[PDB]
């Protein structure tokens, strides 16, 4: 998991911004599954619990027209996500849907939630690629209801 | 600075009343004012004087007296039939510039029952940033081209509503110049008893302009092609020919023109 | 009599292209936003539909197409807002006490709203190319039919 060190970068971080910068600000608000900070304080395990969800977001929600800049922007944004399994060590997953909650917010938000993920990720991984290798069972056990 | 009579900051009178504005100052002075032909002048030795035997709402306005070689008073003529005195019906300004809509209110009391609208009781665009000035009318700072419109000044006081005529406002992103012209190719001899094309185009910030191509002093009949691209309109007259004669030869002219002027370009075509 | 021959060219393919790029750049979304428009169930005449839609479209552009300043979409929307202003010289007002006549509140997806805006400019463009005096039509009777 060394190649993991230099995985995410700006070659796509900027691409995710032009994505956000291009969205119409409306009253629209969609539903989605993402981690609830109300029951997850550990930053190390936020990103961990979020990886899966994020990948879903990227695959289901982030849909753009084919062959459009934002489309391609997602394309890569996905490959990255896939080439990124090679750095998150699975944890003890009984009670699978623990720590996860449904969210009703503007795409504006959601996009952001995806923004900081690859951010805090491209951040911590630069500090040390072995991060994301931590054990989060103690963390997830804390998530109630 | 000069001295004014009657004086102070703001003077308010009932219509019909007589009113004189005296500028007490050494020798000659001068009245910078929003007025004529509703006031009477008389620039003498002790200064100048402005007079009216019938103060009408049209007298509402700001008057300044300056040392000919520096003192201002604003007059409101409280008339209920008219809540507004229009100094102009059309205003022109440049992008980024301040734009005053000379809707001068005639009763300081109305100060809080004022509103800027578009025609038909429609509100002004959200992107339009403005505020009210009792002495000057509604104002638009950093006017954008999109603020260009016809506005009206309203005052609805307990059922009662008073609305000025329309004020036509025009904002330009740059000062208007005649459209730009391009003659492509700039010159050509493609003498053959045959094939040749000559494209004459023109550019302008607005649609109101025409473009024609000429051979000598004869205007040709070519279809028009139009489109909008970055922030401008383009219009082309493309001369297409399949077998050129000797009458096709000559000096061509691409001529374009709008409200501001005419721009022309010349090219020479030869075929021997 | 205010419409000129210049109306035939007020809307250019570049306006559409640019608007297409706006659309083509929005994320498909399970939304629903509110906005006013005409319900064809009440007004079906092609020309009068457009004449009634004109200000509604102006309004949409102004209050619903919000983008971050200096964004390419922000520019485009501004270029359209301009166009919608210029177009006024091409629609003759009509008569009606019930100003809100033939106008319903819609609840649709942002992409659908944008489609309406797109259909407006597209249809308006085609008709003005046929004849600029179009929209100079008396739509009194059509609006009077509108009910509820
Ligand atoms: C108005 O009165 C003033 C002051 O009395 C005149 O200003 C002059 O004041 C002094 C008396 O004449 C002179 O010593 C100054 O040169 C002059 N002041 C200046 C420098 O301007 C003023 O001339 C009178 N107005 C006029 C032009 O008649
Ligand atoms: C100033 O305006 C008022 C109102 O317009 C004038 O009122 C007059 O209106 C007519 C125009 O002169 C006259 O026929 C009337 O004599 C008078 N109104 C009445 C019937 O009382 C007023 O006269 C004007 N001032 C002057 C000096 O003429």
């Amino acid at each position: 998991s060394e190649h993991c060190s230099h995985m995410i970068g700006n070659g796509h971080l900027k691409v995710l911004q032009q994505l956000i910068d291009s969205q119409m600000e409306t009253s629209c608000q969609i539903a989605f599954e993402f981690v609830d900070q109300e029951q997850l304080d550990d930053p190390v395990c936020y990103l961990k619990k979020a990886f899966f969800l994020v990948q879903d977001i990227i695959d289901e929600t982030m849909r753009f027209k084919d062959n459009t800049p934002n489309a391609n922007a997602t394309e890569r944004l996905q490959e990255l996500s896939n080439n990124l399994n090679s750095c998150f060590t699975k944890d003890y997953e009984e009670q699978n849907k623990a720590c996860v909650r449904t969210f009703h917010e503007t795409p504006l938000q959601l996009l952001e939630k995806i923004k900081n993920f690859f951010n805090e990720t491209k951040n911590l991984l630069e500090k040390d690629w072995n991060i994301f290798t931590k054990n989060c069972n103690n963390s997830f056990a804390k998530c109630s209801s | 600075a000069p001295v004014i009579e009657p004086s102070g900051p703001e003077l308010v009178v009932e219509p019909g009343e007589t009113v004189t504005l005296r500028c007490v100052s050494n020798g000659s002075v001068e009245w910078d004012g929003p007025i004529s032909p509703y006031w009477t002048l008389d620039p003498e030795s002790p200064g100048s004087t402005l007079t009216t035997r019938n103060a009408t709402f049209k007298n509402t306005g700001t008057y300044r007296c300056t040392e000919l070689e520096s003192t201002t008073i604003h007059l409101y003529v409280k008339d209920p039939a008219h809540s507004w005195n229009l100094l102009a019906q059309e205003v022109t300004v440049v992008e980024g510039q301040e734009a005053v809509l000379p809707c001068l209110i005639t009763d300081p009391a109305l100060k809080d029952s004022v509103s800027l609208m578009r025609e038909g009781g429609r509100q002004v665009l959200r992107k339009t940033v403005y505020f009210f000035s009792p002495w000057r009318g509604f104002i638009i700072r950093k006017a954008k081209v999109l603020d260009s419109n016809t506005y009206v000044c309203k005052t609805m006081v307990n059922g009662r509503e008073s609305t000025s005529t329309g004020i036509w406002l025009k904002v330009n992103r740059v000062h208007p110049e005649p459209p730009q012209i391009k003659l492509e190719p700039s010159k050509l001899v493609r003498i053959r008893g045959e094939a040749a094309q000559i494209v004459c185009s023109a550019t302008n910030a607005e649609v109101g302009f025409n473009v024609i191509l000429k051979r000598g002093d004869t205007k040709l009949e070519i279809p028009l092609n139009s489109d909008f691209q970055d922030n401008y309109y383009k219009k082309v007259r493309a001369l297409s020919l399949n077998a050129v004669d000797f009458q096709d030869a000559g000096i061509y002219s691409c001529v374009a023109s709008n409200d501001v002027g005419t721009r022309t370009a010349t090219m020479n075509f030869q075929v021997v």
